[PDB]
């Protein structure tokens, strides 16, 4: 079946009790599919996932049939932690000599604590305009190259340039590569698209 | 603030696999025209990057099984079948703007030629953004 996903990376602020995700069946045939949250993390350099009771997902099982766009509420039980970026995942899961496939769909869920934003809106830039935290702050090795992430949000890199994924925050992640070109320099320079647009961001070596 | 939105969605039928063979068998979801294929679209102007990990099956390994014996099968990101869609890890995608970035999945059957044998399986595709 085919699915409108928007938005494709939602955000719960911390002034905000719920967000809203928007799934459509722009196909011709019905569909059913089941709505979970996983909280996400990247400890020991992996991605990990795990049950959670802070994101609340209504309805969890719906029947979307052709044309039907179905709103899917993600709610948040209690007040969050101060100062701090939550990590899940919201995961869409199409329920149906020959292998047939089945569709599992995922998407970043961001939620916030008092002090610190999405910075996709002019009230949660202005909370962190005052966080000297409230961004990526990432440094760099090399073993593959590894992404230490200071700061208390998560960095989506599309490309590393010698000049000018996901590093959740207070996290580290490793990729696999450059390592000559990476023990040339000093500074590393990352797309990162977290943000209202894309924008260079200064990786500096461990 | 523009707020990207992504269209996602939306068989590989070997024929028939009882007996024996000594070819290659074939199947693909890779086309409009070769019957449909999985694909992704997204509304921004900036590309959008995304995952795509498949399985291993019902059985982890990839075989289709009788419902009644086993056949091996594997799905590959290329008509060559070089590249592998190897189990649960990701494959690289990018998006370019207005446009439908496909999902190709090419399956094969390695030739059986000697120990003869529905066949049913079922591939867990994560699309991860």
């Amino acid at each position: 079946a085919t699915f409108l996903i928007w938005p494709i990376y939602p955000k719960i602020e911390a002034n905000e009790k719920a967000t809203a995700v928007w799934l459509q069946n722009t196909g011709k045939t019905d569909a059913m599919v089941q709505i979970r949250v996983f909280k996400w993390n990247q400890d020991g350099l992996k991605d990990n996932y795990s049950e959670q009771s802070e994101i609340i997902p209504s309805p969890p099982v719906a029947k979307i049939k052709a044309g039907e766009k179905h709103m899917l509420r993600l709610t948040k039980s209690v007040n969050l932690p101060d100062g701090k970026e939550q990590s899940y995942r919201l995961i869409v899961d199409e329920l149906p000599s020959k292998v047939s496939f089945q569709m599992r769909y995922s998407i970043p869920l961001f939620a916030y604590g008092k002090g610190i934003g999405s910075g996709l809106t002019e009230e949660s830039q202005k909370l962190n305009a005052k966080n000297a935290l409230a961004k990526p702050v990432l440094q760099w090795s090399v073993r593959e190259l590894y992404l230490k992430n200071n700061g208390q949000k998560f960095a989506r890199l599309s490309a590393l340039k010698t000049s000018k994924g996901y590093v959740l925050s207070n996290s580290t992640v490793k990729f696999a590569i450059t390592a000559h070109e990476l023990a040339k320099t000093s500074k590393i320079y990352g797309v990162d698209s977290s943000g209202i647009k894309q924008e260079l961001i200064e990786i500096t070596k461990m | 603030h523009h707020s990207t939105g992504c269209t996602v969605g939306g068989t590989l039928n070997f024929g028939k696999t009882s007996g024996t063979w000594n070819n290659v068998l074939t199947a693909e979801v890779a086309s409009a025209a070769t019957g449909g294929n999985i694909s992704v679209t997204c509304d921004g102007t900036d590309p959008v990057d995304f995952t795509v990990a498949i399985d291993g099956g019902e059985r982890t390994d990839r075989t289709l099984k009788n419902t009644a014996d086993v056949v091996a099968y594997n799905v590959y990101r290329d008509a060559a079948r070089t590249n592998l869609y190897v189990v649960n890890q990701p494959q690289q995608f990018t998006t370019v703007s207005g446009q439908a970035t496909a999902v190709p999945i090419f399956g094969a059957i390695a030739p059986n030629t000697g120990t003869p044998k529905d066949y049913k399986d079922t591939l867990l595709v994560t699309v991860n953004f």
